[PDB]
């Protein structure tokens, strides 16, 4: 298998916590929020690049 | 901004690995199978 | 536990011994404390012809004892050796059968046949071998890239006619819509042609520049 | 990576026709979002 035959799934939800991200309370959010820039993974397919 | 490509958490010898041993485990052949059951009976790396 | 069963495995059967010792013309139902007495005496004598007849052949420049040097130490732990052929020769004599092994398969391992890897020169051939790429062997893996100019253009085409089709439904379906056939709105609906105001504005200007 | 005019107009019809003017396009909005086939990207 010079190529993985077993899928490969999203590295961010597989590994990241993006329960970070959960507003829980509006007014008391413990962790400050930052705009998020776009980045066009090209690892998934039928996106051209 | 494009993220990094990335990499499967299984080994290709540990990849390779599982296709042997699958397809082993399908039993066209007695010994195969056999084997093969052993090798996941006492494998330590079997846990990922 | 084998740990412990090497000690029981013979202390165990020296207190059959003494069991068999002490019912041959003598008890039944000895006191438990009386039987872990005499089989500490029994065990201390063994060990104590041990020590000592090989103490005495030593002594004379041997390694192992003959005859001579166990009559020499039963002597000198006050033995009177002579009236030990009547005692073998007893109508009571016992023999007390020698204990398990632990090992009865011997052989029941089928085992795990993997080889992978050869040896650095600074190892030699008789050390074990090197194990199998999974004990330590990574390698990254990526997914499986599609460049291929036939499927690309196959997939912008039809992307872009999917899109475009369905941009000019859901215009057509939420204003005046026009038909060149009867009932014609789900299938082939037509925006209707709108008048605007100066016509060669919006004909004549280029949008994308 | 960015999108196509074709597309970009698409969101912007899409997107304000889920912020409240009537209920109809609303309607009509949503039904797209559930049923087309291309709005991948």
């Amino acid at each position: 298998p010079w190529y993985s035959i077993f899928p490969i799934d999203n590295e961010d939800l597989v590994y990241g916590r993006w329960e970070d991200n959960i507003i829980w309370d509006a007014q008391a959010m413990p962790r400050l929020l930052e705009p998020p820039v776009l980045t066009l993974d090209p690892n998934d397919e039928n996106l051209i690049l | 901004r494009l993220k990094p490509r990335s990499i499967h958490e299984l080994s290709v010898e540990q990849q390779l690995y599982y296709k042997e041993i699958t397809e082993a485990c399908v039993g066209s052949c007695e010994a195969k199978r056999a084997e093969a059951l052993q090798s996941i009976a006492t494998d330590p790396g079997l846990y990922q | 536990n084998p740990a412990d069963n090497y000690h029981l495995a013979r202390r165990r059967t020296l207190q059959v011994v003494v069991s068999s010792l002490l019912t041959e013309a003598g008890f039944e139902s000895a006191e438990k404390a009386s039987v872990e007495t005499l089989t500490e005496m029994l065990q201390s004598y063994i060990s104590e012809i041990g020590r000592s007849a090989k103490s005495y052949c030593e002594h004379t420049a041997r390694t192992q004892p003959t005859l001579s040097d166990i009559v020499v130490t039963l002597v000198e732990m006050g033995f009177n050796v002579d009236t030990l052929p009547a005692y073998a020769k007893r109508s009571q004599r016992m023999v007390i059968t020698a204990p398990p092994v632990t090992n009865q398969p011997v052989t029941p391992k089928a085992l795990t046949a993997g080889q992978n890897r050869p040896h650095p020169p600074h190892i030699p051939s008789h050390f074990p071998e090197f194990p199998d790429p999974h004990t330590y062997i990574k390698t990254p893996t990526y997914r499986e890239p599609v460049s291929d100019y036939q499927v690309l253009r196959e997939k912008a085409a039809s992307q872009r006619r999917d899109v475009e089709r369905a941009l000019t439904r859901f215009m057509a379906k939420t204003g005046e819509t026009q038909s060149l056939f009867k009932d014609d709105v789900s299938t082939f609906p037509l925006i209707a042609a709108r008048p605007f105001t100066i016509p060669y504005l919006t004909a004549l200007l280029p949008s994308e520049l």
